[PDB]
């Protein structure tokens, strides 16, 4: 019963480990193994539930082990070990073969067949680690290993896609510890992992390893956020070290939602308004990606509030989410009709969610949007207005509070209007007629080389795939 | 003016008695006994040592210190003191006794920034407390840089004006940064109607900007180069140029031919 | 797609525009 | 440990403080520099200064941040202005590329030099900044009983 | 040692078809241009 269920998962095991085996040793196949790597993930959370945990104990006794003996042992400690045929050299699949890891040459020491075995074995473990949910001793543990031997070990290029997927297995499994309790210990613990991030990011830098170094700025980034430093985040996106060439969409929304974010406390919106998009767009709209499309689709909506813009209803209605964007409905009207009393019962009961996502910082700020509006509205469709006709509108204080908060918006250009107060009106100072001005050709000369964007980014795709297509015999 | 053998009493007696010139005599000293043994700042380390030997007493030290450079209205020392306080109320956990202590002084850095128009470091240390909704918005001190940067952004200085005067904590710790930021209030709403609007009036820009004396309204005109009329004051300035160089932006003339013929031979040199 | 569907407008109904028969009498 | 206030404490007097300063901050040289380096106009001042005689360990700093700025010409400037700190034996991607770039600089004035003087290794032709770094790597590489990276670079 | 003479070999190969590209295209245009001819 037990021996049966041990050697199915096996044989499956080292069956897609001699697919990525074969093709990393002869010339660089490395962008093969990438594909196969993205349903490994998949395929081995499904089959670590199934035959129990015992796959991955005879896997061990098959290769040979450098540090591995001590680790499923301490791992198999936690769960209090259930032994059966447990010592060491119980099932041998090598049985002196090429493919096999042939034993005798492998114990003389005279070839190193470590290089490929021991990076692959870190992956398996931290696959089991996040499925069964084990923390404490057993997340600290496992980083005071890898870390160090990633930094004896000399990564190819092919090397540098193992790896690359630990780091977000490094950043996950702390951030679940430091949410469930806090202590002292997990405050210094933080400090090693900002600390190993910013020495390994200068290697892979040299490797110009595509994933590698997207999957660290995802990661880096949320750490800014976290702590809330301007300074660590405005440099480290200065430099533009994220490769867009060979990235996947995955981590091309997750890198443009980080911006968003920047730029809005920068009180500058018209580029983070792009970057929500580009998020949005970037990520696909598979149930997995849920978890994206529903924080991205939250801060759309503060974006465009915080610019005196009003986004649409059928945001709110046609999408099926609809039930969380609840909250965020009610601060659509209020900042139409301008009303005070709206806006400051509408933060008050839905405090407690905007808590979770930290937006409730941000309404803050959309308590003078609400009066900048709705002077926009009144503007834009009364051109000469006296004083005071808008007091009366709003409900406002005084005649001269309201000539001020006037005033305040002239400065960017958002109505475009004049305050004379010898006649006692204001004007709207727009009269259109900008056909014959040259203001719209400075966008129509960019919409040029926006056609051509897409040009130069394509036509090289076309002969990539070629060269392996017209090398192969046809028929 | 030194007092007993203790760098810190020797401090905190000299703190209350005036000379604050003399108070930073003592900071060299500070920093020599502090710094051998690695107790000026919290190391990021377990050094067994958290509130034992001096890093108890140093919280003292910084604290009257940054409150000696606020009275001295030095600058660039008052952000040294404020770096120093970084790592301090931060670590041992979330309790010592008081914990925070006063939360008034870190507030102080937060008044000084909205003095110099910066919302780059005003607004990012508002994530940097520990409680967003306690010692932010529950606390009922340090309410003034918070609360004016939301009457500032609403546009109502009617309002702005009253928390400098009217509030009861001015007297002491935010007496230092009151009129200087007072100059930036009054800078501001001096703005609005420079640039944009043209023709300036005499009686009513006295009452836009809280002006007590007609020849203070004068003053401020001279400083900012207001051409001077019959019975008026116009702007001139409203058309904006030179600013060193400026190639292919804001209507170029030469150079906004080549942008589009750029575009021609930009697809033919893809070609080539 | 704004300022469209759900909000409306809470006005316009009825006490409003009955109103309006009786100013045309009025001038 | 925070570099920031400590950069910015560097216009007072007492230089025999300032060396307690400088000790702090060799620590997060390599984790804050994305911060400080807004004060690290204030470091490059000093070096010229006479009386400033911490250049020995104020070099080590900035070699390192113009390095993570992205300027690798920069990295071989101050690294070999003390002439002490650095230390071309020790293992480290800081290093290692530090070395590789002041050979390459070393290579594009050795094949134009050649022409006017055959001593020029032997002279002050060359700034010494270049050779500094070049003459270490040899020997080095003649105590590791390797050939190949000695004699290539060589040539 | 192959690898640090194998890597200024392939630089030739680079040279020669950064410009033998640009003859390409050249030689496109002389193409049109008899191909206005035969119209």
């Amino acid at each position: 019963l037990h021996h049966s269920e041990k050697k199915y998962a096996e044989e499956d095991q080292v069956q897609e480990l001699l697919k990525v085996l074969n093709e990393i040793s002869k010339t660089t196949l490395t962008l093969d193994p990438r594909y196969i790597w993205r349903s490994l993930k998949d395929l081995s959370s499904l089959r670590n539930q199934e035959l129990l945990n015992a796959e991955t104990l005879c896997f061990t006794v098959n290769v040979l082990y450098p540090d591995s003996s001590s680790f499923k042992k301490n791992l198999l400690k936690f769960i209090t070990s259930n032994h059966k045929s447990s010592v060491p050299g119980s099932a041998e699949l090598r049985n002196s073969y090429p493919a096999s890891f042939y034993s005798v040459n492998t114990e003389k020491k005279t070839i190193e067949v470590t290089a490929e075995i021991n990076c692959f074995m870190h992956l398996l473990v931290q696959l089991f680690l996040w499925d069964s949910k084990e923390l404490e001793q057993l997340v600290e543990f496992n980083r005071k290993v890898v870390i160090p031997n990633l930094l004896c070990y000399y990564n190819l290029r092919s090397l540098n896609l193992i790896n690359a997927k630990l780091w977000f297995y490094i950043y996950l499994s702390h951030e679940t510890l430091a949410r469930s309790s806090e202590e002292i210990n997990s405050d210094n613990q933080n400090i090693i992992l900002r600390s190993t991030m910013m020495k390994f990011l200068k290697i892979a830098s040299l490797k110009h390893d595509n994933e590698t170094k997207a999957m660290l700025i995802n990661l880096i980034l949320r750490d800014f956020l976290n702590n809330g430093e301007v300074d660590s985040a405005s440099d480290f996106i200065s430099k533009l070290e994220y490769p867009h060439t060979d990235v996947s969409s995955s981590l091309e929304a997750r890198y443009f939602f980080y911006l968003s974010k920047i730029n809005a406390i920068q009180l500058d919106y018209s580029t983070a308004n792009e970057y929500i998009i580009a998020a949005i767009r970037k990520a696909p709209h598979n149930s997995k990606s849920l978890g994206f499309l529903q924080q991205s689709n939250k801060l759309h909506c503060c974006i465009q509030l915080l610019m005196g813009d009003i986004p649409e209803l059928s945001f709110f209605h046609q999408s099926n989410m609809q039930k969380s964007l609840l909250p965020y409905y009610h601060l659509t009207k209020a900042v139409k009709l301008g009303d005070l009393k709206k806006f400051t019962s509408t933060i008050t009961k839905y405090k407690q969610l905007l808590l979770k996502d930290d937006t409730y910082q941000l309404c803050v700020r959309l308590r003078s949007n609400v009066i900048k509006t709705g002077i926009r509205i009144i503007s834009l469709t009364y051109k000469k207005i006296s004083l005071r006709d808008i007091c009366l509108k709003l409900n406002l204080d005084s005649e001269q509070t309201v000539e001020y908060m006037v005033s305040r918006a002239i400065r960017d250009g958002v109505i475009e209007a004049k305050i004379n107060h010898e006649d006692g009106f204001i004007e709207t100072t727009e009269l259109l007629n900008i056909y014959d001005s040259e203001d719209p050709q400075q966008v129509f000369d960019e919409r040029i080389k926006f056609a051509n964007q897409l040009h130069d980014e394509y036509l090289v795709s076309m002969r990539y795939p070629e060269d392996k297509k017209t090398q192969q015999n046809e028929k | 003016m030194p007092s007993l053998a203790e760098l810190t009493k020797s401090l905190s007696i000299a703190f209350e008695n005036g000379d604050y010139a003399a108070c930073e005599k003592l900071l060299p000293p500070i920093k020599i006994e502090l710094i051998k043994n690695n107790l000026l700042i919290p190391d990021l380390s377990i050094q067994n040592d958290i509130y034992l030997n001096d890093l108890m007493i140093t919280k003292r030290i910084l604290e009257v210190g940054a409150l000696a450079s606020i009275q001295t209205f030095n600058f660039d020392s008052f952000e040294n003191y404020f770096n120093q306080l970084k790592p301090y109320y931060f670590s041992n956990n979330h309790k010592l006794s008081e914990s925070d202590k006063k939360s008034k002084l870190i507030s102080l850095y937060l008044l000084n920034l909205l003095s110099q128009n910066n919302t780059t470091k005003f607004h990012s240390e508002l994530q940097y407390l520990d409680k967003h909704i306690k010692n932010l918005e529950d606390d009922s001190l340090l309410s003034y840089p918070i609360k004016l940067d939301r009457w500032l952004m609403e546009g109502s200085y009617q309002k702005a004006w009253d928390l400098l005067q009217s509030g009861s904590q001015n007297i002491s710790e935010f007496d230092s940064f009151t009129d200087i930021l007072k100059s930036a209030i009054r800078d501001e709403i001096a703005k609005n109607t420079e640039l944009s609007y043209d023709f300036l009036p005499l009686s009513n820009i006295k009452a836009l900007l809280f002006f007590n004396n007609e020849k203070e309204t004068e003053k401020f005109a001279l400083e900012r180069n207001w051409p001077i009329v019959n019975s008026k004051v116009y702007f001139n300035n409203q058309s904006k140029e030179k600013a060193d160089y400026e190639d292919e932006m804001m209507h170029e003339e030469d150079q906004k031919t080549n942008i589009i013929e750029k575009a021609m031979d930009y697809a033919i040199s893809i070609e080539n | 797609e704004n300022w469209d569907d759900v909000e409306v407008d809470d006005d316009f109904t009825n006490e409003l525009k009955a109103e309006l028969d009786r100013y045309k009498r009025e001038n | 440990t925070t570099a920031a206030p400590l950069l910015a404490l560097l216009r007072e007097n007492q230089d025999s403080v300032k060396t307690y300063a400088l000790e702090s901050i060799n620590n997060v040289v390599d984790q804050l520099w994305s911060e400080i380096s807004n004060e690290l106009p204030d470091i490059e001042a000093l070096y010229d200064d006479d009386t400033f005689s911490d250049r020995e360990m104020a070099a080590l700093i900035a070699s390192k941040v113009y390095y993570n700025l992205g300027e690798y010409e920069s990295a071989v400037k101050y690294a070999l202005a003390a002439k002490d700190r650095f230390d071309i034996d020790e293992k480290s991607q800081f290093v290692e590329t530090i070395v590789s770039k002041s050979i390459e600089m070393y290579v594009q004035e050795a094949s134009k030099q050649y022409t006017k003087d055959e001593q020029f290794y032997t002279k002050d032709i060359i700034d010494p900044k270049l050779t500094s770094i070049f003459e270490r790597m040899i020997e080095k590489c003649l105590k590791a009983s390797e050939l190949k990276l000695a004699l290539g670079i060589a040539l | 040692y192959f690898k640090l003479k194998k890597l200024e070999k392939e630089y030739e190969l680079l040279t020669l078809q950064e410009d033998y590209i640009k003859d390409e295209q050249r030689h496109l245009k002389r193409e049109l241009k008899r191909a206005q001819e035969e119209v």
